[PDB]
């Protein structure tokens, strides 16, 4: 029979099925208990399939039926506030989930006439990576390091800031230890963003087929807004755990090996994933929603998470993932423990889609930081002997010290745009000329301090407009003005 | 006559026909019922073909029929194919309606022969000073771009497919290799807002597609190219056209992992046994024939800084000359960015181009040097040391840098400003001027975007 | 300090001339271990 | 049903049954006439299950028969098991006869949910001066001592045993160190003499063992530990029982030795292909549940003493605190040779271990951080050309690099010089008061094997 | 007292015997089970206990302990103790004593290097003096 | 006379067949036979003797001696006679001729290096004046 199959291998997490001629790829199949499967090679002789769940229950003999579905996850704005696996079922123990629709984890980016420029922008809380290398709604960026070097707190302070900017957030966690898991919800609960945000999980202790599938689940339920109209972000916590799992899964099929093992489509698995992260047009939303939502666009933003090993940047993948990508930020070991907490290398962080990504304020005061720190850069080595050099040399290099200092920050804190607005004013315009560099964070804090009870209703128009006018520059500049009169950091 | 898939891992798939017909290397067959077209890659026994999909194979079960079209994949070319935007095999993307042409050829072409093209050295004159100065190229020639995003590339390329086709009236043709779709879609509606998407063709391959389709699609351009090229005016001439490759590199890539998958044993460090054989394919057919000529711009990627790489390695076997493009200079606000002292060329000797052309581009070049040996201490301690002769040659290699830019056709309509298209004689003319003395009084302001040499004096004379 | 700069000059150019041949040689055994990475890689699964 | 025996190399044997009677995984066989024992450990269709012998291979040959018990391998669990040594099957190997114990748990279970996760909240002083200030522990946590052969993670182990077991009561402790049987035997005979031995059980296996022994050590001793902890004496608690591993690497060694054979194509630098997953499965078992806690240690080896092996930088993401020796620090004669940076502690925050705990941290990893960066200019150029804020934090480096030594108790027979306790506060004191400037007359050579600041004092004045 | 001259000689002869039998290479070109073959081997040295003579002689012999001691010998290629052999080795005697070359042509004689050679017995394998 | 134009390119075409052949890859870049390739064709290039040639063409010339050189051109990376292919040819060969691309660069053409440029049978060729 065409639905029915055998059993001939249980072996490592990967069986092989005889007969179920007239098959499919990607078609999940039954197994004769609660696991369902998934039929990745096709054979002359004998399909091969990964198994979901625990596979020590199966036997050799057992039987199996092929469905003719494809794999579907549950989809919807009921997911808010929940932690699933990489099915979709909940496992927080608060209660099965009210789902409405499902959709497929396997589809295709829209096309090239189908898309639209990124100029929507998404904040991140970090003055390091605000004005130096901003993200804007659709772009997909990197966040590339050695273990250890503060890469999650990175992408968790940015699921912190996104309230009050109506972002759904998406986080996917592969190949971690369950209490690392268990404490990051417990710490995204406490600050009240596990409203708009939702969790999917693949510890280590559960095979390889649950922490390759994963982040394609992770982007399907964060495509379901951008279709609508509704912006989006999602995060994976590491592409390289993911990789090993499909190395793993591949080399047990016995794929032809490669470079460091890998199999013949490495590039691919990251390449369409990643591809998936696009800003649509609104003949779009309005052909997809059938005119149910008017002058509206979509966004989804993507950031991937690489390890490197001992700083080498040329391995196999994260040389794919770097092409990919439209942006990396690179955080380096030896920063991290000489003090630069937020740990940015300016030097090699690029972002491709530049200052197209910024509000008008925040484009207008973004020069004179890359400027200071090109600066200091190319006379950083100059430090032992200054007094031979000319004053405007000199006063050069005191910016860029000042400023590479104003440039540290705490986690768990994100700024908004009106104090990372107001710190950059009082750089620029060189008021910090007179503090001492050890003692910038404290002046910064006080500071804002100072302007969110003295001024926040400016703080509040700056907030919800953004736009930078000859008024707003001259209450910022009294603003600041009073405060060096009359404080004491 | 029919055959039946009896394989499928990821991409590879193998096909079972009957021994007496099997489709030959390269050809294609399509699949009944789907959207989905196969490729030949490698043929083994019992009458089983391997063969490569040219999609997403996704919900394809086994025993499916299949047609042999008996031919490689021919692509639509012709004079309808221009200002539109099509996939590897021709299929319009931009939701703009069939291309009209029914005239179609195959995309795998012998080479030339050996005395089929005849060739003296002959300069292909773009319009733009520093190019034309400095790296000359020449009809046939290859030339290898170097530089990311920020440096105006797409802008050169733009400015480029205008002036061919305004001196030497010839159409252009692009074939992007692994592009990425924001990048491609930015392209399409710039060119379109620049009004030159009316001579040029496009061909896109993206990166959510198999490799399968990355790699075959610079033959899906130069098939259009060669096509172009072989269009007989009245009095014959033929006609210069061009071809643009977005990445080459992206190009190796693919032909590795084509080759990883179908199985071929690696080669010396993790490459294809097979590459230089490939790469002579696609390098040798830009060539110079007699009815016509095909150039060829390409962007090069250099894996981790290494030169020794086999990539490119085999690439600079083929090149001709390389500009690259600086970040430093684009910072400084002079466009184009073109680096005057790192880029070479193959025809800068004193016999194809000419003595005085050759001494005039020696001589900038080593007050370049000079400029940027003394740069270092010029911006340490400022220029307060005095010494007459090297403050005379900073303030001659600043008006030669000023000059080396000029304004462009396609920033007329966000500019409001005028291009122009400087002949040669006129920028030997001006720097021979330059480099003896004769204006050492103009302000050196006077030379920003001011095309010509003589322009150069009136605008110094508005001030 | 026309002799220091000497000093410094000389310095200078045998540091640059050692970071030539430290480059020849990275590159040189970067290739020769991913050659011989493949190599096994090969052997073994062909042995199996 | 009964099978056969039809092939054998080495330790890998497997073992045709019939046709409806073929054992599940991991059911333990016996083969009759033979002290050996068969696990199950891949299925091979045709009944044929293949499976690795626990105990020696000679003595057998193709052909005999074997009965399955359709059972995990069970050890007994019960308070009957203190002060006992046994063989992984459960054998007791101490000459006392045998354990009147009828409880029994399966070796292979599941691991805890997500619901059933419980935090980490109380430190856990050790008495080490470097561990307490730069990676404090946490009752309930993991920790892990990374190192190469010949740097001392025994002696540190050891120390760690006899700091913080005898002390805390009602532990329960569960020893599972497998190392040279020198070492294990005194061990037995230290605990015995103390009085101690009431309270801890031991599994123990050597090197000599096939591979069918030191594949499955660990897991009978996270078997012991599961039970005790889980268990609740009226009114009572499971006794917080600590687990102390010294046998983690031949996990992944016996599993990359016989993987070849099973037919497992090799991966990476040769690593078996399913390595994270089998490490994974066994370093989830050691947690902390809403049940109960386990406060465990672990030693990891380093292979050819690189960090960014696939076997140790696995480990990595399964560990709270991490300890770090480095093969250089221990040439140079400072014991214990911990790396100070490349260590770090989950509980180093400044809600958990305070303020000041915290900016006595940074500060010393900042010191020898920017220490590290000067070796080359000192080199290339005088040491007195580097400025004075420079010499400070060079001989501040020094001063602290030997500060961080002290004397064990447990290694007086290598020095012969008495063992030395230090509590927290003592170190937070001595550290503030170095980087603070103060100590800075007193020569580097007192801070060696000298302990708190005041004997510091004293030693400096003895010279 | 036993003495092995080079047991690097014997592993090599062991990986042809393991080649040339068909068995699966590894690392560095060796096979399986090298480890275990330099183990076997040197753990069967030991000092058994007065009990363990009594009952192996049958009473003939009491209040006498046995002991045997070993000193295998491993060379290395361009003085390097980081390669995987060594320390796979290293790992397994309770010490090592290193020869350098630096220190052998410098007239050092016998070259022992004091920082990376090491006993794991310590004081009590010794005289009161 | 004879000249080969490139022979690094032919070592390249060779590997690429004995790679097709499923050969396996070793651990050098190119095969260990590229050796004999360039020796079987280098040793071809020799002076005869008037009575070999005699002999060959059965009497038809007499005292005249035949002969053959050959030139034959081999490329390099950056200037590396360390790798496989060059010091392979270098070494059955009687002499060489170093062209540098820092001279090429510099004017000086001919780029001819003296200093490593030598000949062997130098000094008997060269004609009395
Ligand atoms: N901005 C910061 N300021 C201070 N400490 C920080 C900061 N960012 C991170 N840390 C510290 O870094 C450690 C956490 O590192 P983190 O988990 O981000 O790194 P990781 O190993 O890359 O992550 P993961 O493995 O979970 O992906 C903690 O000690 C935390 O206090
Ligand atoms: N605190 C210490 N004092 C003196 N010597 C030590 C100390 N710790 C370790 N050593 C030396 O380092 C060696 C390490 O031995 P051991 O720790 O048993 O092996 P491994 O490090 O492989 O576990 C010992 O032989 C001992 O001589
Ligand atoms: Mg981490
Ligand atoms: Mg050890």
């Amino acid at each position: 029979a065409k639905n029915e199959g055998t059993i001939v291998m249980v072996s490592d997490g990967i069986v092989r099925i005889h007969g179920l001629a007239d098959a499919m790829y990607g078609e999940m199949i039954e197994f004769d208990g609660g696991l369902f499967g998934m039929a990745l090679n096709l054979e002359q002789d004998s399909v091969g399939a990964v198994v979901l769940g625990n596979y020590l229950s199966l036997q050799e003999g057992q039987k199996a039926r092929c469905t003719g579905r494809v794999l579907e996850v549950p989809v919807g704005p009921e997911l808010l506030g929940r932690v699933v696996d990489a099915l979709g079922n909940p496992i927080d123990g608060k209660g099965p989930i009210d789902a409405k629709l499902t959709d497929a984890v396997e589809k295709v980016a829209p096309g090239v006439i189908w898309r639209q420029s990124v100029d929507q922008p998404v904040q991140t809380g970090y003055k390091s990576v605000d004005t130096m290398i901003p993200v804007g709604r659709g772009q997909r960026e990197l966040i590339i390091g050695d273990r250890q070097t503060g890469k999650t707190a990175m992408a968790i302070d940015a699921i912190i800031a996104q309230k009050n900017s109506g972002i759904k957030c998406v986080y996917v966690a592969i190949g971690q230890k369950q209490s690392t898991i268990a404490n990051v919800v417990r710490k995204l609960e406490e600050t009240g963003a596990m409203a708009y945000t939702t969790v999917v999980a693949a510890a280590a202790a559960d095979p390889a087929a649950m922490q390759y599938l994963a982040p394609y689940s992770g982007c399907t339920m964060g495509e379901y807004f951008r279709d609508r109209g509704e912006d989006a972000l999602i995060i994976y916590d590491d592409l390289s755990k993911q990789a090993v799992a499909y190395r793993q899964i591949s080399l047990l099929l016995r794929r032809p090996p490669g470079r460091e093992a890998y199999p013949g489509d490495v590039f691919y698995l990251h390449s369409r994933l990643l591809e998936r992260a696009s800003r649509v047009s609104a003949e779009y939303v309005e052909k997809f929603t059938n005119g149910a939502v008017t002058g509206k666009t979509g966004s989804l933003t993507a950031l991937p998470i690489i390890e490197t090993q001992a700083g080498d940047v040329s391995a196999f993948v994260p040389t794919n993932v770097i092409s990919i990508t439209d942006g990396q930020i690179f955080l380096e070991t030896s920063l991290f423990n000489a003090g630069i907490r937020p740990a940015v290398n300016a030097g090699i962080s690029v972002s491709r889609v530049g200052g197209s990504a910024q509000t008008k304020i925040i484009k207008k005061l973004s020069g004179g930081i890359r400027t200071a720190l090109a600066q200091y850069r190319e006379l950083a080595a100059f430090a032992q002997f200054a007094s031979d050099l000319d004053e405007a040399t000199r006063k050069q290099l005191e910016h860029g010290q000042r400023v590479t200092e104003l440039m540290k920050q705490k986690q768990y804190a994100p700024y908004s745009i009106a104090d990372q607005a107001v710190s950059v004013y009082a750089s620029n315009e060189g008021y910090m000329a007179d503090v001492e560099v050890k003692k910038i964070v404290d002046f910064d804090a006080a500071l804002i301090a100072y302007f969110r009870s003295e001024y926040a209703p400016l703080m509040k128009q700056i907030d919800e407009t953004g736009d930078y006018n000859k008024d707003i520059e001259a209450a910022i500049k009294a603003g600041i003005e009073s405060f060096k009169a009359t404080q004491t950091y | 006559s029919s055959g039946r898939i009896i394989q499928i891992i990821g991409a590879v798939i193998d096909v079972e026909f009957e021994r007496t017909s099997v489709p030959k290397i390269y050809d294609a067959l399509q699949v009944d019922g789907t959207e989905t077209t196969l490729e030949v890659q490698q043929q083994l026994g019992d009458g089983v073909v391997r063969t490569i999909a040219m999609g997403s194979t996704e919900g394809l079960k086994r025993g499916l029929t299949v047609t042999s079209t008996n031919a490689p994949i021919s692509v639509p070319v012709g004079t309808a194919t221009l200002g539109r935007i099509m996939d590897v095999l021709g299929r319009p993307i931009d939701e703009a309606g069939p291309v009209a042409t029914e005239e179609r050829l195959p995309i795998h072409r012998q080479a030339p022969s050996y005395a089929e093209q005849a060739a003296s050295t002959d300069l292909l004159e773009t319009g733009i000073k520093v190019i034309d100065l400095l790296c000359p190229f020449a009809k046939g020639g290859k030339v290898g771009l170097f530089g990311g995003a920020g440096v105006g590339k797409t802008v050169n390329m733009m400015e480029l497919i205008n002036n061919i086709a305004k001196a030497h009236s010839g159409l252009s043709v692009f074939a992007g290799v692994g592009e990425r779709t924001r990048e491609g879609n930015d392209f399409y509606h710039e060119m379109k807002d620049s009004n030159v998407l009316d001579k040029v063709a496009m061909v896109y391959g993206q990166m959510n597609e198999p490799p399968g389709n990355r790699l075959r699609v610079a033959l899906t351009g130069l098939t259009m190219a060669e096509y172009f090229r072989d269009e007989k005016d009245e009095n014959g001439k033929g006609r210069d056209v061009l071809l643009f490759v977005d990445n080459i590199y992206r190009y190796t890539l693919a032909g590795t992992e084509v080759s990883a998958l179908l199985g071929r044993m690696p080669s010396a460090v993790g490459y294809q046994p097979t590459l230089a054989e490939e790469m002579g394919v696609l390098q040798e057919r830009i060539t110079s024939t007699k009815s016509g000529s095909i150039t060829s711009i390409q962007a090069v990627y250099v894996p981790a800084d290494d030169l020794t790489d086999p990539s490119p390695a085999t690439t600079f076997a083929h090149l001709d000359a390389t500009v690259v493009l600086s970040r430093d200079i684009a910072s400084s606000g002079i466009y184009p960015a073109i680096d005057p002292l790192d880029s070479t060329s193959r025809q800068l000797d004193p016999l194809v181009v000419g003595q005085e052309h050759y001494e005039i581009a020696r001589a900038v070049q080593n007050v370049l040097q000079r400029y940027k040996e003394l740069k270092d201490i010029i911006a340490i301690l400022g220029m307060d040391e005095l010494a007459e002769e090297d403050k005379l040659v900073v303030y001659r290699a600043r008006k030669i840098q000023r000059f080396f830019s000029q304004p462009f056709h396609v920033a007329e309509v966000f500019t409001g400003a005028p291009g122009k298209l400087v002949p040669l004689k006129e920028t030997i003319r001006g720097f021979k001027g330059l480099l003896a003395g004769e204006y050492d009084h103009i302000p050196e302001q006077a030379f920003y975007m001011v095309g010509g040499i003589d322009e150069v004096i009136a605008k110094a004379e508005k001030l | 300090q026309s002799a220091r700069m000497v000093a410094m000059k000389a310095a200078t150019d045998n540091a640059g001339q050692l970071i030539k041949d430290l480059q020849l040689i990275y590159n040189k055994l970067r290739q020769a271990a991913i050659t011989q990475e493949i190599s096994e890689i090969v052997g073994g699964a062909a042995a199996v």
